[PDB]
Parts: C-alpha cells; sequence; structure tokens
C-alpha cells in the first residue's frame, strides 16, 4: 500500500468479551503488544490519539492476545475491532 | 406448469393419453411467482448506494447494542387489564 491507511478493519462483535472495539475515531499512535503475549489485568496494550488527546487502551482481565488489528499511525473508526484476548 | 402436471390426478393414476394436457384446463392455473428474498436485496442495494430521503448520507453509524427485555406470551395471556374490562362491562 505504502503504509497501511487504506486498510478496512472488521467490526468488533459487541456481545463478546474477547473483542475490544474502538470507542472513538482516532489514530493508532503506539502499538505495545503482539500476537501471542500475556500481561496482567490493566496492561497498556494500545495507545490511540482521539483528537490531540491520548488514551491507553487497557485489558479488562488477564489473558492471551489472539489478534491485533492495527499498526502504528493507522486510522480507526468507532466500533472497529482492535484487540482480541482470552 | 410442470409442477401442475406432476400434481395432477390424471397423471398419478398412470392412465393418461396424449389428450391429457388439452383435456385439463387447470394445468395453466399459474400464480405470479412471489419473490420476497430478491426484492429485499434490491432495497438494501438501493439505500446503500443511493441513500435515503433526508437522512445524511454517511457510513452506517455505530449503534450501541440493545438489550430488548422480553415477556412470555403465556404470561401475557394470563393478564387481565383494561381491555378485558371493556369486553367485561362495556
Amino acid at each position: 500500500n505504502v503504509h497501511t491507511n487504506a486498510n478496512v478493519k472488521p467490526k468488533a462483535d459487541k456481545s463478546n468479551p474477547s473483542h475490544i472495539g474502538a470507542q472513538m475515531p482516532g489514530s493508532v499512535t503506539e502499538v505495545k503488544v503482539s500476537v501471542g503475549e500475556t500481561v496482567k489485568a490493566n496492561q497498556p496494550l494500545l495507545i490511540t490519539e482521539a483528537m490531540k488527546m491520548e488514551t491507553t487502551i487497557q485489558a479488562p482481565f488477564d489473558g492471551v492476545i489472539k489478534q491485533v488489528t492495527v499498526n502504528n499511525g493507522d486510522t480507526i473508526a468507532t466500533g472497529d475491532l482492535l484487540i482480541e484476548i482470552e | 406448469f410442470l409442477i401442475n402436471v406432476m400434481k395432477n390426478k390424471k397423471f398419478t393414476s398412470g392412465d393418461y393419453t396424449t389428450k391429457f394436457i388439452e383435456e385439463t384446463p387447470e394445468l395453466f392455473d399459474i400464480q405470479p411467482s412471489l419473490d420476497r428474498g430478491t426484492k429485499t436485496l434490491e432495497y438494501i442495494g438501493n439505500v446503500t448506494i443511493n441513500g435515503f430521503p433526508n437522512v445524511e448520507k454517511r457510513p452506517k453509524p455505530d449503534y450501541e447494542l440493545a438489550s430488548i427485555p422480553t415477556v412470555s406470551s403465556s404470561k401475557i395471556a394470563s393478564f387481565s387489564g383494561t381491555k378485558q374490562l371493556l369486553d367485561e362491562v362495556g
């Protein structure tokens, strides 16, 4: 592509605790976890930039990251799947 | 038409001649083939590409999941409210 800004992300299924969805339209500023990792509850796994403002996305529980749908500097839309955990 | 032939009494008996078709006018009893499924894809197809009357043409917005509370038909059927009152006294 030349970067990954054209990439369409699947929508997170809302009634599945494994699926973490994008809460706002933002930009992925920093990816912090990869496929097959295990960190504690509240682990800062993704850093988005909403609109000049920055929030870390945290894990709701303990578990193993199955998929990360995004890369650094990627645009996101409300309801976009970002992370899946076990 | 073929269904009609297959379903017909004279055909299933096995005793039928070359006259069978002409002597049975009700084989051309053909209703227009109702087609709900295709029509629905046409609508969605249309609104997706060309939008809806005075709704801001945009990506289908993100909607928060809805928990729709439910009550059993039977439970409803046991209820006696103002409707039953009306039928009761007028």
